[PDB]
């Protein structure tokens, strides 16, 4: 019932590069919102901690995109996955394996885009991620 | 399956926008390139161009989303003249436009984001052309609200072609030469666009 507070306690969606930043400038008075991280194509995208699948849904930009609910409305985000590995509703721990990266909004290179929203509210989720 | 681009011409009917000092008003401009550029989209086979005004009447904000929503519009470009105190002031300009609860947020919540985005970059492009046959009033696409009222679903941008208010780009806005130039602009902004990145 609730992420807590940021203390590298939380598993690594996908672990590599961190291509783009929380808060990275993109362009005018858009800045990014999450983080995007370098997977290959398939890599299995993790659940950062315990909570349910609220939505796996494909959106324009951010292509196949799951969301975890894990209580407060903390939640966290992943999209550019080809394939989710879980059904709205889902019960998923920490660690299991919910999508699978690709392109599918990378455009440029296999990718995941990470977003941890708190309050509903998108923070920095890099405090979050632990081991 | 073709690209849908709802094209608004500012202003209209009751309202007539900002009016020259030769008394040319903006919303007969702004219609007469909304149909030069519905005519080079409808002869791109990329392309369909539809119109969010469709003749001399008035028409709500709400009302010309209404419409580009009811012709499932996967853009929208409308087009303006701008006009200042300062007589000399000149120049296109480009500008880009905006709108479990904590899901039914974060969903609008990245939608903006991308409607945001492609807007900009189809606002860079546009700009890219209109200063081949103007200058730039601004050369960087201003962020800003108002017109699209909440579509964080469809992107938008405006294109203010020029300033009515002066005396000389008055003349060439109502130009059926520089209209049709400003519509081949507006046009050759989004084909480049999308051409690019199209509907996957
Ligand atoms: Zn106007």
């Amino acid at each position: 019932g609730g992420l807590g507070s940021p203390r590298g306690q939380a598993y690594w969606p996908v672990r590599g590069p961190t291509l783009h930043r929380y808060g990275e400038q993109l362009q005018g008075e858009l800045r990014w919102k999450g983080m995007v991280i370098g997977a290959s194509e398939g890599t299995e995208v993790k659940a950062i901690a315990d909570g349910r699948v609220i939505l796996a849904d494909w959106l324009q930009g951010y292509g196949l995109v799951v969301v975890v609910e894990h209580g407060k409305g903390d939640m966290s985000l992943y999209g550019y996955n080809q394939s989710a590995l879980v059904s709205v509703g889902t019960q998923v721990r920490a660690g299991q394996p919910i999508a699978l990266v690709g392109s599918s909004g990378g455009q440029g290179r296999p990718s995941l885009y990470f977003e941890i929203r708190r309050q509903g509210q998108a923070v920095n989720p890099q405090p979050w991620l632990g081991r | 399956d073709k690209i849908v681009i709802a094209i608004d011409a500012g202003h209209g009917g009751q309202d007539p926008g900002a009016i020259g000092p030769g008394g040319t008003r903006e919303k007969n401009v702004t219609i007469a390139i909304a149909r030069k550029l519905r005519t080079l989209l409808n002869a791109d086979p990329m392309f369909k161009g539809v119109l969010t005004r469709d003749g001399d009447y008035f028409i709500s904000v709400m009302g010309r989303s209404d419409v580009a929503r009811k012709q499932n519009a996967n853009f929208l470009v409308s087009i303006h003249a701008d006009a200042a105190p300062n007589r000399s002031a000149t120049g296109a300009s480009v500008w880009v436009l905006s709108n479990d609860p904590y899901l039914s947020q974060a969903v609008l919540d990245l939608q903006f984001g991308h409607s945001q985005r492609v807007g900009y970059d189809v606002a860079t492009n546009m700009l890219g052309q209109l200063e081949r046959i103007g200058s730039l009033h601004k050369r960087r696409p201003e962020h800003a609200s108002l017109g699209v009222l909440r579509s964080p679903d469809i992107p938008s941008v405006l294109v203010e072609t020029g300033f009515i208010s002066n005396h000389g780009e008055e003349r060439l806005l109502a130009s059926d030469e520089y209209q049709q130039r400003l519509a081949e602009a507006i046009y050759q902004g989004l084909r480049n666009y999308f051409q690019a990145h199209p509907l996957q």
